[PDB]
RNA sequence: AUAUGGAUUCUUCACGGUAACGUAACUGAAUGUGGAGACGUCGGCGCGAGCCCUGGGAGGAGUUAUCUUUUCUUCUUAACAGCUUAUCACCCCGGAAUUGGUUUAUCCGGAGAUGGGGUCUUAUGGCUGGAAGAGGCCAGCACCUUUGCUGGCUCCGGUGCGCUUGUGACGGCCCGUGAAAAUCCACAGGAAGGAAUAGUUUUCAUGCCAGGUCGUACUGAUAACCGCAGCAGGUCUCCAAGGUGAACAGCCUCUAGUUGAUAGAAUAAUGUAGAUAAGGGAAGUCGGCAAAAUAGAUCCGUAACUUCGGGAUAAGGAUUGGCUCUAAGGGUCGGACGAUCAACUUAGAACUGGUACGGACAAGGGGAAUCUGACUGUCUAAUUAAAACAUAGCAUUGCGAUGGUCAGAAAGUGAUGUUGACGCAAU
RNA sequence: UUCAAAUGAGAACUUUGAAGACUGAAGUGGGGAAAGGUUCCACGUCAACAGCAGUUGGACGUGGGUUAGUCGAUCCUAAGA
């Protein structure tokens, strides 16, 4: 039945005041402040999700390794595997119909 | 806040020229179903990191305890 | 899967002052003891001895050490000792009356 | 409020330090005067109209 | 303050409000010849600047504030 | 700022996996492209956290005429770090009508379903490090004392249309489709820079230095703000225990907080506030003003009229406590049936009483018509809430931009206009 | 609201203890945004103020108190200026 309170001087309930609650090793509750959850990178193409990408606020990519940011291949963290597939099918056939 | 679980890695940070102090930290717990034992923590203070080695074997940890190097700060319990 | 426990309580103090029976006090205990139900279905599962110093319970039913203060203090408030005896723990499982 | 501009802070602290009582050996001096101090100031009285 | 010299190793000192803790800490290494580990400074409610200064571990506050002259 | 280790190079700028993709690293200028920042609301469903409820055990306290293996209370684990953990999505194999799969909610499949085997986001959870050395609960000892010492325990479970909150996949709605920028990252591109007795990577690990300035006390209101005041007024928001019950209703209690508002004595009239009345029942009064009656839930039953949606809780009836029982409604586990565990939901039957039972609290009066406005909505702050205003619908009027309507003292000046007749403007 | 003790020249009103009650988690609880500006805390202390009282106080006198690379401001842009 322990009641808690705001950590900071905003005293309203915005996206960027949100609080969750635990219990500390003095066994009391204590509001804890969440930053906003992250949103996962979208295809350049088709706008999907991106698969084997880290997902990140943007600030926070700058200190993670390059491994967690890109897929070895072309287009790894940009476009994904269909659509670069598309990409490569569409790319042969029309200079193929060029040359005839 | 860092925990490693081989030696050769351990002797290796105990000469890491940026290590001053350690200490050896003694617990008595219970194992699942038998006696109560003995189980020693070894605690390395690093420069940005705390490494922690824990074994459960005594006649182990008495070894390693002395082959610790004569310079190296070291704080019983 | 049932290994018994004991539970030993020492009245060294009380009966040197002489106001405490330790025969009676683990004469109570007999025709007390609930055991899966009411009073007096010790089937050979619920055993208190006497030495004349200490009281032993060992019992292989359900049998708690809140249990066995729960029937002490009521023993001692039959015969009005409830101002000089306490009935103190010391170790797990082994306690000891407390004359002050 | 406890979020305040230095100006505001800086302003505050000089009508601290002017709301005093006169000292007593000032009375004492040749031709003087003076009584009490009276521009002395209650915050519950008169507000500094900040 | 004068409980913060013994216990805490920490030297009170007034300070003028234009000063910084960069120029803080520089007068102090140079008026008493002491090593700062940090600085911590206020705007006292008169309209003064104060300052708590803690000193290394190699030096005793409470050795310099009587050499200072206040006890 | 910089060094070492590691990685890489004589095929100069890494390898594995059919693939989804994996990793401790693993050259990339101009320029270009893309992503994150970055977004409405409502509904049910899944999952997580805290809280609530509860079993065993180890301590302390309370009650003890009698009863109660009883009542109350302590049993906790931060940021961060390592490993692991997922609906959705995607990949490979395979080729489907006797169509199958599948959500509470009907969508999906030869543009490749079901099924078998894999990949990925890490919301979230688990274990370990942080970390028991802390914190919590007790016991045995010293003592004006600067105030202490020594001991133990701090453990293992269950449950859900629960409450609060977060989140995921979905669904409904619009002539309404529900910010911007700083900032960070990836890719495309290939300008340069580069090895053999030698170089390069500070997007891998470790190590070194620094992080200024201003705010920070307290009240936040029946006494710290504004109303001339220590004024029953006014003033934005977060956290939210147990019981009763549909319930953030009323009523009682735990934690915490108050016990403040000039008092004493007496009990006349008249008042203010709260109440009850024999018989009659609106005869009172401009007028049923005021008050009374009705009230929850279950079952039965329900007219004229109607824009077919309503009217409707129409109207009008019956039942309701306590106690002892019965019947039905589920999860999981080794393969045809058993064993075991855990939810309040509904229906029915006996017995029982001063015939009482939504027992306090809570809680619709109804019907037959006329005038008027369609409806929801809106205004005379401090005498008027209405039939007044608005509204959808209907109709008229101007205008094709060198224009209509309107603004400005003027202007190399403005609104409609990020507009173009399914528009703007004026009635 | 009541009893007793302590303090004091003086106590229905200050302090401590005991008892009886209320707010009943959309609180008379625990934090804040505006606004106020030292009202915060200790010692001393009662002429005036707290529409009775007063030994008490948000009163009077004298002092003490607000510590940040991580919480905000600072930076960005919104209608707009
Ligand atoms: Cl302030
Ligand atoms: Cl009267
Ligand atoms: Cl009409
Ligand atoms: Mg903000
Ligand atoms: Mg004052
Ligand atoms: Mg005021
Ligand atoms: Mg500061
Ligand atoms: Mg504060
Ligand atoms: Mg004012
Ligand atoms: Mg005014
Ligand atoms: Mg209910
Ligand atoms: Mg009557
Ligand atoms: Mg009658
Ligand atoms: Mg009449
Ligand atoms: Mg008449
Ligand atoms: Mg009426
Ligand atoms: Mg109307
Ligand atoms: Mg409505
Ligand atoms: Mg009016
Ligand atoms: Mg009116
Ligand atoms: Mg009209
Ligand atoms: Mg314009
Ligand atoms: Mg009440
Ligand atoms: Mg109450
Ligand atoms: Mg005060
Ligand atoms: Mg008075
Ligand atoms: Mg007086
Ligand atoms: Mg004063
Ligand atoms: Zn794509």
């Amino acid at each position: 039945a322990q009641r808690v309170t705001f950590r900071r001087r905003n005293p309203y309930n915005t996206r960027s005041n949100k609080i969750k609650v635990v219990k500390t090793p003095g066994g009391i509750l204590r509001a804890q402040h969440v930053k906003k959850l992250a949103t996962r990178p979208k295809c350049g193409d088709c706008g999907s999700a991106l698969q084997g990408i880290s997902t990140l606020r943007p600030r926070q990519y700058a200190t993670v390794s390059k491994t967690h940011k890109t897929v070895s291949r072309a287009y790894g963290g940009s476009r994904c595997a269909n659509c670069v597939k598309e990409r490569i099918i569409r790319a042969f056939l029309i200079e193929e119909q060029k040359i005839v | 806040a860092r925990e490693i679980t081989d030696i050769k890695q351990f002797l290796e940070l105990t000469r890491r020229a940026d290590v001053k102090t350690a200490t050896v930290k003694i617990n008595k717990k219970l194992n699942k179903a038998g006696k109560p034992f003995r189980q020693t923590k070894f605690k390395v203070r690093g420069s940005s990191s705390l490494y922690t080695l824990v074994i459960n074997d005594a006649g182990k940890a008495k070894k390693l305890i002395q082959s610790l190097p004569p310079t190296l700060k070291v704080n019983r319990l | 899967q049932k290994i018994a426990k004991t539970f030993t309580v020492d009245v060294s103090s009380p009966t040197e002052n002489g106001v405490f029976d330790p025969a009676s006090y683990a004469k109570y205990l007999i025709d007390h003891i609930k055991v899966e139900g009411a009073v007096g279905n010790l089937g050979n599962a619920v055993t208190v001895t006497e030495d004349g110093t200490v009281v032993t319970v060992v019992s292989t039913a359900k049998f708690s050490g809140k249990y066995l203060k729960y029937l002490t203090k009521k023993y001692l408030k039959k015969n009005q000792l409830r101002d000089w005896i306490r009935f103190v723990s010391t170790k797990t499982n082994e306690y000891r009356l407390a004359f002050y | 409020a406890s979020h305040k501009t230095f100006r505001i802070k800086r302003f505050l602290a000089k009508k601290q330090k002017q709301n005093r009582p006169i000292p007593q050996w000032i009375q004492m001096k040749t031709g003087n005067k003076i009584m009490y101090n009276s521009k002395r100031r209650h915050w519950r009285r008169t507000k500094l109209g900040l | 303050a004068m409980k913060k010299v013994e216990d805490g190793n920490i030297l009170v000192f007034q300070v003028s409000m234009k000063a910084n803790k960069y120029q803080i800490k520089k007068a102090v290494k140079e008026l008493y010849e002491v090593d700062v580990l940090k600085v911590n400074t206020l705007v006292r409610p008169n309209g003064t600047k104060k300052a708590y200064v803690r000193l290394t571990a190699d030096y005793d506050a409470l050795d310099i504030a009587n050499r200072i002259g206040y006890i």
